[PDB]
């Protein structure tokens, strides 16, 4: 069902090879000068989009056929599908819960005899995960139409059986690409903690530097008495070699083994110290080279369904591969950025306790984490939003609420960053609750 | 089929907003004397071009 | 839920069957006089179309009672199932190639000093058969308003494979109706060569005249050597005597056996000739009978599925049946027809070669065979339709080709039939492809 | 270096519709505008962006 459909139909020549490039020349083309048939095959050896039927040259009632028929079967795969960590089939929501250390007291006979039974709460920091995918994939087999575009029962089934594999590759590209999504998603909410490099592309001196932080950021993760950077929670966490993983591209890659590794003598004291998985390119602008725990990915499955239908008058099937899953990170894992280019001189503020309760005239104690991105000082500005008449921070984060109170105060921490002209701020934040007290009773004297 | 709006040769140049009117072979133009406006083109089209518009 | 509709619904009544019997004495009606009950048997004896309701005869009160219920199970057949070629599940296209005959040169013995290697090609025709029917049956069963209808298992599972059956019956009678329709088409196109004699129901002479030219056309088929005379392209075909079949309607039976079969001594020496199947009529006006080869229908199935679909919301099952199936005619088989009217003195002309492939400026001979009845010594007036200047064709049917063509000729061979007031031409085509050539003296002297 | 339109055979029911996309192959990494031309068609056959 088609017309007089032209051979150079989808192709801008950047030179047309047909004419004087091979004809009139007495250049780098005169080697294709002695080939005779070289017209038909600079004209259809790229390839023929449309079939228009060819009569034989030597009896033209007769059609010429189609003699192979090939049917080229691509498998896609997911790299980070290394990362995954199971089924969740009932509810929707995951709690994680990390215990934190506490602070030593000093002994004393005296005063233990009126302070047993005394109460010192746990640091516990919570974080929740949610059901963020659910997507379906949509293909359609009419089966006996499709046997008119076929001789050869082998090559009917391979291609039947090629159009359920495309349904199973583009659950691969998904979700590579959804897990390549949250290394930008954290990036942009600035929840990485950043490392300043240099550009590796532009020298070879620059990319060494950039090989010892890599080795010696690996080597702070993994140290025994823990680290309370490196994740955005800012807890103490030790991790381990064989647990980091390193997300580099290629490009990277390539400059690495050519410059670095090829002219060492040693490769295993500039290696990279754990796991390179090798993406295809980060989506941001100055991201490279991702290190993070193993930890760091919380990815589950919630369902993965083949559900089909047929329809009776059509004689066709409607496959529905639906696939639901929970996508999300850890804050409690490492995870640490290598970024060239301008960054924030801080990048981000972390507030402890993140959430907190007090009774109205009782008292809470902050820390405002800053993770400045070079050996820099930065005062904290402490600040109370939704306070009124009495509540108050008193500098360096003791936050003294009143009594009378009862609105959800907020705690800001903020760190100036720049000029008077441009005020840059980095405000971290924490909610308070207000418990009633009741143990005062209104007036006073 | 009560359509709201119709698409028609333009018989001349036609400006958004244009009131239309028939001209020469059934086709639609220009005008300004209400009467003769059936329709108000929501699109510029050429002469010999479909314009889309309200009639109203 | 109907009104007073009488026993009489369509009825056309000839006569008073009760009058008859009750005023008329002497006549034949005389014996339904000893009949006590005659006047209630004629009433209601024919059936009745619409059930009223009939209370009993003992009390009122009561209804009467529908006691047996009777399903027809008609199963209907193809009477021309044995034409068919077979099975065709993959693929579209069905071709048929013929190697005609070719024609004789005088010796030449010094035109030869130049033309060794002159080359002929064979008169290889051929024929293009693809997919035509493809259809589907539908029904609906209702089963849950049709348990209202019934009060038995045993009726209403008998009920329910009755109409299963009209959808079996439906793909028997149509099939049946396509492949007359085959008949009809090939005639209305005036492919099928034409006997022309007057109708066997008429007279008791042109029944035997009839059945003269039946045996004698039968017999001029299958000699040895062929005829070109007996097919649409025209090319040297041979039938055989157990391949030919005989496609007489019903009342031309019965003449057979009557009128010639009864007074035949010898049986053998008066009957048809090869296989006669007998069907319901030829549509076409004139149309008597249809003597046409094994190889004349060309009828392969493509698909025959039965698929289901349930409605829970409207409880009903419905049932596709559907047929797909390949229903074309070979051109190249010997196919007689008999009409019985007034023919037009041409029905076809038959070009040959009839696809060419000429080179530009080159030149190739075409010639016409022409259907006659009568048959006369017509004419052929040649042409070509193609926009150039040049490409002009002789009288004897020689294509001359400009030097530059470029468009698809299209040759015709036109004889004209009746007077110049209102001219009946019966035309025979072909296609000219160009292959352009490359001279390249753009003025010459 | 070349555009690419994913639907390169298609087949259209008269009144239809089809949603065409287009591929760019460009060594700049220069953001590019695809200008969506249909020809050979009668008064009445229309393309839009995308």
């Amino acid at each position: 069902t088609f017309n007089d459909v032209k051979t150079s139909l989808g192709i801008t020549e950047s030179y047309d090879i047909v004419n004087a490039i091979r004809n009139s020349q007495g250049d780098n083309f005169k080697s294709y000068v002695p080939l005779a048939t070289a017209n038909n095959v600079a004209e259809v050896g790229a390839g023929i989009l449309i079939n228009q039927t060819v009569q034989n040259d030597f009896i033209t009632s007769l059609v010429d056929r189609i003699g192979l028929v090939v049917i080229r079967q691509v498998s896609l795969n997911n790299p980070l599908k290394k990362f995954k960590k199971g089924q969740i089939p009932l509810g929707r929501t995951i709690e994680e819960i990390y215990t934190d250390i506490t602070k030593e007291k000093q002994y004393d006979a005296e005063e233990a005899e009126q302070k047993v039974f005394e109460r010192e709460m746990p640091n516990v920091k919570t974080l929740f995960h949610e059901r963020n995918r659910q997507g379906f994939y949509h293909q359609t087999i009419q089966d006996d139409s499709l046997k008119t575009a076929f001789v050869s029962w082998g090559n009917f089934e391979s291609f039947v059986s090629s159009i359920i594999n495309a349904i199973y590759n583009s659950a691969e590209v998904d979700e590579y690409e959804y897990m390549k999504l949250l290394v930008d998603n954290y990036y942009s909410k600035g929840l990485f903690t950043t490392v300043k490099i240099d550009e590796p592309t532009s020298s070879t001196g620059a990319l060494t530097e950039f090989v010892k932080k890599m080795r010696a950021t690996a080597r702070k993760l993994t140290l025994p008495q823990g680290s309370r950077d490196w994740n955005s929670m800012a807890v103490r966490t030790r991790s381990y070699m064989e647990d980091l993983h390193l997300i580099i591209d290629a490009d990277l890659e390539a400059e690495l083994d050519v410059d670095v590794l090829a002219k060492a003598f040693n490769m295993n004291r500039t290696d990279f110290l754990g796991n390179v998985t090798v993406i295809d390119g980060f989506a941001s602008t100055g991201l490279e080279a991702v290190l993070v725990d193993k930890d760091w990915f919380m990815v589950y499955d919630n369902l993965h369904k083949m559900e089909t239908v047929r329809n009776p008058r059509g004689l066709y099937w409607n496959y529905y591969y639906h696939v639901w899953q929970t996508l999300s990170v850890s804050r409690f894992a490492n995870a640490v950025a290598f970024v060239s280019g301008d960054v924030p001189a801080v990048t981000q503020v972390i507030v402890s306790p993140n959430i907190a309760a007090v009774k109205q005239g009782g008292q809470q104690q902050f820390t405002a984490y800053v993770r400045a991105t070079n050996a820099k000082d930065h005062k904290v500005v402490w600040s109370v939003e939704g306070g009124s008449t009495g509540t108050a921070i008193t500098g360096d984060g003791l936050l003294s609420v009143s009594g009378n109170e009862d609105n959800q105060l907020t705690v800001k921490a903020t760190v100036d960053i720049g000029t008077e002209d441009k005020p840059k701020l980095v405000v971290g934040e924490a909610v308070v609750s207000i418990r009633p007290n009741n143990a005062s009773g209104g007036a006073q004297a | 089929y009560p359509l709201a709006a119709w698409q028609v040769i333009a018989g001349s140049d036609i400006k958004v907003g244009d009131n239309l009117t028939t001209g020469k072979d059934g086709t639609a133009v220009p005008t300004d004397d209400p009467s003769t406006v059936f329709g108000y083109a929501v699109e510029e089209a050429q002469e010999g071009q479909l314009v889309t518009l309200v009639i109203s």
